[PDB]
């Protein structure tokens, strides 16, 4: 990610040692009976079970 | 992943959907030679 | 007479709800799509690239 | 415009791409999928508010979504690369049921 | 533009075009299919010239 | 204006409007009758935008 | 123009006729019966070509 942005930015206006998650999914639309819509309450990020 | 499709443009070799009209403008498709 | 009138209403009632039940049960079965099992992997006749 | 004291998570209708400009550079796109999103409520608060213009992000606790493809993308200043092996994700449904997935986060 | 693409009995190919190939410095690509039930299938497309 | 609103055979919407309801807020909301007889029913409606 | 259809022991058909429905932008349509007593049945029709 970049924290410093300006009106114009450069290779090192992004920073170092920072993450962003990115995730693609795809459902699929015949399921069972399955809902045409998938509602999400609450998402979580876990490392060695905690 | 270089690159996503998730969706595809209408092939000629169609016959279904070749002649009618979808929002507004008369179907074609594509064509290699 | 009381009693006589008021077990009979009650009788007919649970008998309605019932086969109300019974209609509903039904067409709640059979009410059901599921999917198909897409055949056996595509055998590759080739596999090519042009300009 | 992110910082280390407000992190957060949300739903975007689209996919990454990474393309090689060079063996160690690279240039990324971020595309549109044609993917339906709406949000479930709103609990009183806001992000990154401005009020000399009014301007705001509302926050809702639901988000859904619909037929085809779509992302999450997720801020947690806490996960370090150079420690961390890897992370994994969990959500949880309106209805209580969960799902889970695996991302390696080893540069490679 | 449709969501959704079907085949069926007999032979058919399919055609892609992703600007981003560079022939000259990439060995080899691979393709990936998702289907309408959410199984998948991938091939192997050797790029190299000869 | 009546006390009193009577219905027969077939179908009849029922039109409500009160300013107080906000759907932003209000996942969703629910209705009541009361009878002349002095018996009650009650439906509920969903709100939320989908 | 009857308010109540009866049909009897065989066979039978249900045709009906609405122009709001676009089979190119719909995958698929459902349809609800109300019966007489009150209770309900409900079938499913794909509208996709194939």
């Amino acid at each position: 990610p970049a924290t410093n942005v300006g009106t114009t930015i450069s290779k090192d206006s992004f920073d170092r040692s920072k993450a962003v998650l990115i995730l693609s999914f795809q459902p699929p639309a015949q399921v069972l009976q399955g809902g045409q819509a998938i509602t999400i309450d609450a998402i979580d990020v876990l490392y060695q079970g905690r | 992943v270089v690159c996503h499709y998730d969706s595809f443009p209408m092939t000629a070799d169609d016959k279904y959907h070749i002649g009618q009209t979808i929002g507004g403008l008369t179907a074609f498709g594509l064509v290699f030679w | 007479v009381s009693p006589v009138i008021a077990t009979l209403l009650l009788i007919l009632i649970a008998v309605a709800a019932a086969v109300l039940l019974y209609t509903w049960v039904s067409g709640l079965s059979a009410n059901v799509a599921g999917t198909q099992v897409t055949g056996k992997s595509l055998t590759l006749i080739q596999a090519t690239w042009a300009r | 415009s992110f910082d280390d004291q407000y992190p957060f998570a949300t739903i975007l209708a689209g996919t990454w791409e990474v393309n090689y400009v060079s063996t160690n550079y690279v240039e990324t796109n971020f595309r549109n999928t044609s993917a339906v999103i709406k949000f479930d409520r709103f609990v009183n608060t806001h992000y990154s508010p401005d009020t000399q213009n009014n301007n705001g992000v509302p926050i809702f606790d639901v988000a859904s979504a619909s037929q085809s493809n779509f992302a999450v993308v997720i801020w947690c200043p806490n996960v370090n690369p150079n420690v961390m092996q890897s992370v994994d994700v969990k959500m949880v449904f309106s209805d209580g049921s969960t799902w889970e997935a695996s991302v390696p986060l080893s540069i490679t």
